[PDB]
Formats: C-alpha cells, sequence, structure tokens
C-alpha cells in the first residue's frame, strides 16, 4: 500500500487506526558532481526535473547558437566589401582575426 | 497592542509569533491547536427502520357473506373470498357446504423497537468550526475552547485573542447524508411519502414518536387453500435490512484530509485544511523594557549538523558578546526552517545551541536573538529511514536557496552563457558602427 | 398521466390548470394558496438580560488591618480603606481612632427574571418555505400542508402532487438578528466575550440556564464619608434598558412584498414573490372519456359589457350548437383574461356565459369549451373607483392587442409611410435602370 508524505492510514481488526508517513529519501548527493544533484532531485519529483533539466539544455543551445550566428554575421559584414573590391588587398592582420582566405 | 498573524490549521503544529514593539524587546509567543471540530447543521426528514406486517385471525361466516370495510392503516389490504371449507380441527367448522366466505385483512405497521434500531435521513447546511488551542508566552500556559470565526473573543492572562474565519469553506459532508449507528453515508434517499419496496425507505417516519408511517411495501393477498383455515400472502422484504447489507463503504473509511467522523452530534474531528487568522490585544506589562533586557553584539551564526528529515534534525550554535545575565527570544524569520524552542537563556560565556527543522537541501534564514539579526546557511543531508509513525515539524518548502551547490552551478553557467553573448553583442556593435560610416 | 405547471406565489389567486390528454376530455384543475411560512434556521450566540449589582455588608476591623482577595465573580471589585470611625449608630462602633479598616466589595450577577424577559442573539442560515394548497376538481375538495421543495409529495385524492422549489432565494431576514418579545431586528451584535458598557450586549451569556456571565458594566468602587457606614460605588446603567429606549424600527414594521414576521419560530408568513412548480400523476379515473363529452359545434364568442378593474369586470357569452347536454371544462389560454369559473354547464339549445378579468383596454384571448375553440376581442372602459380593499383577479397584462383601437391606428399610419416610402423606391429604381440603357 502507498505511503506518500502526505500520510497514511490502516485499520486491522478490532485494532485501532495506525498512521504512518514518508520521509523525503532518495538517491544521489545533494552537494556532489552535477549528476549527482540531478539524480538526487529526480529522486524526489522526477517529472518536474525532467521538465527543468531539459528546458535549461534547450535554453543553453538557443544561447550558443545565436551567439555563433552573431560572430558569423560580424565577420562576414566586416570582411565581405574586400571581396567586392576588384584590387583585394585584404590586410594580413585582419585575415588572421576573421579567418581571411 | 495589536498584533495579527496567519496561522496554519494542522494538529499539533508547533506555531511560533514574533511581536516586535518599539521601545520593548521582542515577544515570541507560541501557540497550537490540540483538536478541531466542525459540525453541520442538520435539517431532519425522516426515520427509517424495519417494519412488522400484523395479520389478525381470519373472519368464517359459515352459510353468509362479508363485506369488506377500509380503513386508516398504512399499506392496509382486505379481500373476502367466496366459497371456502375451512375443516378446523376434528370437524369442519361449517354445516354448509357451500355459502361461506372468509375475511382475510392484513396492514404494515413499525417494529417494536424501531427506537433502538433506526436510520436518520438528514440535510446538512454550512457548518461551523470549533477548535481548542494552547497559548504559551512569559510565564502562562493555558488551553482553551474558542469557536472558529470573527465571533468569541478569550482571555488569555489579561490578552484577548480572536481565532478569525477559517480560508477554507471545505466540508466533508453532501447535502444529503444518512446516519446510523456509529457511522455517516453520504447518500441521496428518497423523498418523504416517495418510497419503493425493497429499498430503503419503504417506510418513512417523521419522526420518532410521529405518527405518520408511510408505507410502500407491495403486500398483497391470496385465498386460502381449500380445507385449512390460514390466510397467506406475499411481500416485499424489508428495504432497512437489504440496506444493512448494500450500504456500501460509510464516510469514516473514506475522508479527505484524515477527518475523524464522530458520533451523535454529528462532527468532523481533526481535518487538515485552511488557515486560521488570529489577532491579539495584548497588555503592556507583557512586554519587557530594551534597558531591562541584556544587549547582544556581534551575532553569529554556524551550523553544526544539518539532516533534513520530519523532526527536528539541525544544530545550530551562535556566538556573542552581551553585557549581562538575562533571557532572549529566539525567532527564524523564514518558514523554510522550524526552531524547536521560543526562549533562550543568554550567559556571559557567549554560546547558545538550538535546534531546528527543515526539507531543504540548502535552507537559508535568518535567525534572531533578544537584540540581534544574523544569517544561517547550512547544507542538509536526506535521512535513511523511508517511514516514521509521526508528521512533519515543518513546512515543507523544498526550493533551494540562491547561492546554494545547486544554483550555484547554474549561477555560473549563466554567466558564462551571459559574457559569451555579451562579448559577442559588443563584438557586432562595434563592427557595425565602425564599417557604418 | 404526468403534468408540470408553474403557478404563482401569490396568495388568494385562483389558478387554474388546463390538462389535455388523447383520447378524453380536456380537464380543468384549479389549486390556490392559502398561506405560506419560511422559516430560517437559527443558531443561538448569546443572551442578554439586565443585571443586578450584589453589594454586601462592609466588614469593619476595629483596631487592626485588613486585606483583599481576588474572586472568580463577574465584573468583581475589592478595595481596603486605612482610616475609619465608622459611628455605626448610638456609638462609634470602634474604640481605635485612626486604625481602622474597611472592607468593600461588589460584583455584578444575572437579572433574577432573566428566564422571563430577555434578548436572543441568533445567525440565520437558508430558509424553508412551506405552503398549504388547496387542490379542487371533480368532486375533490381539500387542503394539504406541504414542503415547497421538490423533495415532499403528497397525494390529494389518487394524483400526487410535488411543489418543486420556489424560484427565488430571497429572505426578509439578515445574516444577523435579535428577537425580543415578539418583534425581530435586523441588528449587527457585538461578539461574545467583547461587549462595551451602557450598550447592548453589556452582559453576556451562552445560554439562559447557562453560568459563564461575562460582564461588563464599568463598576467602580469608591471612598466612604466620614464616620458613615455605607458603600459607595458608581455604574454604568444596563444596556439591555437602554436598548428597549433606542433599538428602532423593528422587521415587522418594514418588510418587503407584505412579509408578517411572526412569533416563537421565526417566520416570515405570506410573503408574495416568485413561481411554484408543480409536478402531477393523475390517474385514469380523473379524466372521461372523449365519447361521454358532448361535441360542441360552431363556437363563437363575443363580450357584452367590460371594464378593466381589479375584480370580474367583463362578461361573455359563448354561442354553440351541440348534441346533447353535459359539463364542460373553459378555459383562458392566455394570462392577459382570467376566468372565474372552470366548468360549465353545455345545455340542448343555449349560451353559456362567464366572467373573466383584464387589466387591458382591448384583450384578445382564446377561449375553450369542452374541445371546441373561439378567439375573443372587447374594447374595455377603465373603472371608476380609485380605491378598493382587495387585491387584482388577474397578472398585469397591460400592453393591447394588435388589431386593437390604439394599434390599429399605428398600423394605418405604418402602413401609409411604407407605401409612401416603396414608392420612391420604385420610382428611384425605375429612373436608374431607363437612364442605364
Ligand atoms: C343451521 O343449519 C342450517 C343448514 O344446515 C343453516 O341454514 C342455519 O343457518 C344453521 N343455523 C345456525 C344457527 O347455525
Ligand atoms: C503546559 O501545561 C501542560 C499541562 O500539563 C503541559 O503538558 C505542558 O508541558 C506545559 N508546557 C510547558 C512549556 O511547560
Ligand atoms: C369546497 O370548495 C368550495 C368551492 O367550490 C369552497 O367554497 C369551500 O370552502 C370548500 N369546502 C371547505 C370545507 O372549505
Amino acid at each position: 500500500i502507498p505511503v506518500p508524505v502526505d500520510g497514511m492510514e490502516y485499520h486491522w481488526g478490532n485494532n485501532d487506526p495506525v498512521r504512518l508517513w514518508s520521509q523525503l529519501t532518495t538517491e544521489g548527493k545533494p552537494h556532489g558532481w552535477p549528476h549527482q544533484i540531478v539524480q538526487y532531485y529526480y529522486g524526489l519529483y522526477p517529472a518536474a526535473t525532467v521538465s527543468a533539466v531539459v528546458g535549461m539544455s534547450l535554453l543553453a543551445l538557443i544561447s550558443i547558437f545565436a551567439s555563433c550566428y552573431m560572430l558569423v554575421a560580424a565577420r562576414s559584414k566586416c570582411l565581405t566589401p574586400y571581396a567586392l573590391t576588384p584590387g583585394a588587398a585584404v590586410p594580413w592582420t585582419l585575415g588572421i582575426l576573421c579567418c581571411a582566405p | 497592542y495589536e498584533h495579527s498573524t496567519v496561522m496554519p490549521n494542522v494538529v499539533g503544529f508547533p506555531y511560533k509569533a514574533h511581536i516586535e514593539r518599539p521601545g520593548y524587546s521582542p515577544l515570541t509567543l507560541q501557540m497550537q491547536v490540540v483538536e478541531t471540530s466542525l459540525e453541520p447543521t442538520l435539517n431532519l426528514e425522516y426515520i427509517t427502520c424495519e417494519y412488522k406486517t400484523v395479520v389478525p385471525s381470519p373472519y368464517v361466516k359459515c352459510c353468509g357473506a362479508s363485506e369488506c370495510s377500509t380503513k386508516e392503516k398504512p399499506d392496509y389490504q382486505c379481500k373476502v373470498y367466496t366459497g371456502v371449507y375451512p375443516f378446523m380441527w376434528g370437524g369442519a367448522y361449517c354445516f354448509c357446504d357451500s355459502e361461506n366466505t372468509q375475511l382475510s385483512e392484513a396492514y404494515v405497521d413499525r417494529s417494536d423497537v424501531c427506537r433502538h434500531d433506526h436510520a436518520s435521513a438528514y440535510k446538512a447546511h454550512t457548518a461551523s468550526l470549533k477548535a481548542k488551542v494552547r497559548v504559551m508566552y512569559g510565564n502562562v500556559n493555558q488551553t482553551v475552547d474558542v469557536y472558529v470565526n470573527g465571533d468569541h473573543a478569550v482571555t488569555i492572562g489579561g490578552t484577548q485573542f480572536i481565532f478569525g474565519p477559517l480560508s477554507s469553506a471545505w466540508t466533508p459532508f453532501d447535502n444529503k447524508i444518512v446516519v446510523y449507528k456509529d457511522e455517516v453515508f453520504n447518500q441521496d434517499f428518497p423523498p418523504y411519502g416517495s418510497g419503493q419496496p425493497g429499498r430503503f425507505g419503504d417506510i418513512q417516519s417523521r419522526t420518532v414518536e410521529s405518527n405518520d408511517l408511510y408505507a410502500n411495501t407491495a403486500l398483497k393477498l391470496a385465498r386460502p387453500s381449500p380445507g385449512m383455515v390460514h390466510v397467506p400472502y406475499t411481500q416485499t422484504p424489508s428495504g432497512f435490512k437489504y440496506w444493512l447489507k448494500e450500504k456500501g463503504t460509510a464516510l469514516n473509511t473514506k475522508a479527505p484530509f484524515g477527518c475523524q467522523i464522530k458520533t451523535n452530534p454529528v462532527r468532523a474531528m481533526n481535518c487538515a485544511v485552511g488557515n486560521i487568522p488570529v489577532s491579539m490585544n495584548l497588555p503592556d506589562s507583557a512586554f519587557t523594557r530594551i534597558v531591562e533586557a541584556p544587549t547582544i553584539i556581534d551575532l553569529t551564526c554556524t551550523v553544526a549538523t544539518c539532516t533534513h528529515s520530519s523532526d527536528f534534525g539541525g544544530v545550530l550554535t551562535l556566538t556573542y558578546k552581551t553585557d549581562k545575565n538575562g533571557d532572549c527570544s529566539v525567532h527564524s524569520h523564514s518558514n523554510v526552517a522550524t526552531l524547536q524552542e521560543a526562549t533562550a537563556k543568554v550567559k556571559t560565556a557567549g554560546k547558545v545551541t538550538l535546534h531546528f527543522s527543515t526539507a531543504s537541501a540548502s535552507p537559508s534564514f535568518v535567525v534572531s536573538l533578544c537584540s540581534a539579526r544574523a544569517t544561517c546557511s547550512a547544507s542538509c543531508e536526506p535521512p535513511k529511514d523511508h517511514i516514521v509513525p509521526y508528521a512533519a515539524s515543518h513546512s515543507n518548502v523544498v526550493f533551494p536557496d540562491m547561492s546554494g551547490t545547486a544554483l550555484s552551478w547554474v549561477q555560473k553557467i549563466s554567466g558564462g552563457l551571459g559574457a559569451f553573448a555579451i562579448g559577442a553583442i559588443l563584438v557586432l556593435v562595434v563592427v557595425t558602427c565602425i564599417g557604418l560610416r
């Protein structure tokens, strides 16, 4: 029979009813490496922890992709005028920074 | 002095209220509810029990005939049968071959013990909470009976308390209920005067001593078998006796929040819902002058151990410099942690230790001495015992503190990502502004 | 056969219901409300009455000293006065000239007749309608006491009636009411244990025979005059007697819809608000086979004299061709006119005359005999008397009938304007199409 944190009660025969409760026991380390903390919280709240971790991972990937795209666009804007000029004498120093062929 | 707090409606939780009044040293008032009652108002619809069929001796008329006569009894039936020959015993009982008639009658009454064994159909309206609270502050320690509305006002050592209305309108009872010996059923009984045979309320009565007795039992007489004196009949068996098997599960067995449904005054003892607003009006003599209390300086808090179990599984120690020996009142200004004590002895040797209870991996709360404030941070560890026979001594607040172990990692990762993003923004903005003109 | 109607909650209004069952002649069932009661459910808060101050004989200790002890009596005062010289009578009563103390004492008790006159403070919840209806059809003439909720079922001569819940939840009582002898006040009394001196509720008690007696009467005990034995004190006069002077106007004097607030069971009788849904279950013995019913042919309705007064101011005659004598049943299929009779008498060669009641200048309604039908129109003049001692026998339907005198003028004028408008429409369309060529 299930015993949540809310409690539980059983009645057996002509005896008085008995009430039991559940403590917040789990597996993992609350203060350990990040996977151990994730495992601890998944031990307490599985679905909520999965949702939170997935949301944070998506947000981190979004931020990384946006930043990389912005550097790519900045490099494009800084280097593309030289690709139009017929002479096309790009400074070697600016080629070093922006990886100019 | 007027003060208002909100205490949770859970039996046994030690609640502590802190009163800070300018000119005086702070007062901690502890006050907990020891039991609760919740009585609905009941309108008795009717009373039902098992019935009793009354069957008198038949009337036989040798060489004659009879006539049926209506009567005022409940479910009354009467019939006359045309040609009989009873053969009473040691004889025929009539000297009359074919012109004999029998008068058969029967009706329904109430059981001879209906005043001991019966069920009551009720209608339940708005209930009234009625608690019992123990108040402790200073050197008073007393428990009082109150009504949990805004009306009842009580006094405890010169202080006046009003325990305001419960914030929840929940009730375990339905509109219609049925109450047998000691149990209550959320049942939907028939209307009065429209009961049906063989089911609950096949006979009805407004009260125990009433004298109406509606009865629908499908009573029906039959012709006597030829050659003997008897009055056969058929009738659906009792509906009270049917209900005493097929009734179902009582509200006693299935009640939310651990309500304990109880006896003659129908009540739901010790449900755990809502909050209890309370307002107090303390006298002027219940406080202590600041010039008469110890002065605490350089208060510091260090946590010795930390286990976020149901009981007081944490110990903290406070170091301070004082000026005189006296009493100070301790309080926790967050509900993540629950102190066990309401006051402490302060001595020249500046050490004092307190036990607290929490459910968080990394609690963080402000504790106060008589005139001192300090912050306590900790790293609790989960317990090993799966099941305990008591309820938690804390409010189940789990979210970890900012700058804990788990959230420091989030802070550092977010800082790295944000630094990268702002570096990208600065690069792009500078490039675009330079290249624009 | 099951039929369901809606009747108004008006005492004395003659209501008539029409039942048209196929294969049987129509039956008109008439039933009217005789009485009405609306009883709230009351929770007693406390009891208040006049108080009584108990002042025992003073205790004078010659050549000594005394000390005062607190007691538990309500509003209890005790004081010691240090230097006295009482001079009892024909003497001084003491020998020492300045070492003599008097012990003064007084407290408050509930009145001697508090069970014979007092005021009860209540809380009023959902009220229960309970009417007394007279039903009449065929040969039955009975009035039944019934509960106006969907539950109670009652049989009048074989037909089962259920009078459903009222359509409105209006009540004349407030949440808090005070009940003196025969009069009810919508008054907001103080909480229990927080009554103030000189006002209603300066002493409180949960029950008449209870033994708590909260008292706040501002009792205060003064120093005796030199050389004289007496206990002088001051105190605010009773708040119950003050309330009896300044209690306001009772609910009896002002109450909407003509309610008559009544005695010990607090009820509001004969209010006129809402409608009562009714459901009946008629047997077959109530109706009449359509064969027996006379066959009515060529029914015509013409109104001789009509005035739209409160009583039955209209008269109409029906001309018809029949085949045989009998008793039909008349009905009006619009509440713009209310008929006085339920059943008629159809004769071999004749007419039938009936009285009706209306509030409209030009009523139009459909009247039926056994199974025939007709349409009635009339012109009614206003009455002459300004004031009558009785209520209207009709529903206040004043809007006239189309094709009446007042509306036919609008018909003709609007028709002329519409003819002009359509002529102009046609002229413009013809012009704009001819020019289109
Ligand atoms: C006696 O018997 C005859 C027929 O045997 C019957 O008609 C009559 O009623 C009887 N009388 C009495 C007093 O039983
Ligand atoms: C208050 O009094 C009750 C009465 O027995 C006692 O059980 C309880 O321990 C007391 N509280 C304190 C703090 O002494
Ligand atoms: C019977 O009904 C008539 C109406 O037809 C009414 O006047 C009379 O009062 C009723 N009988 C009694 C006893 O009330």
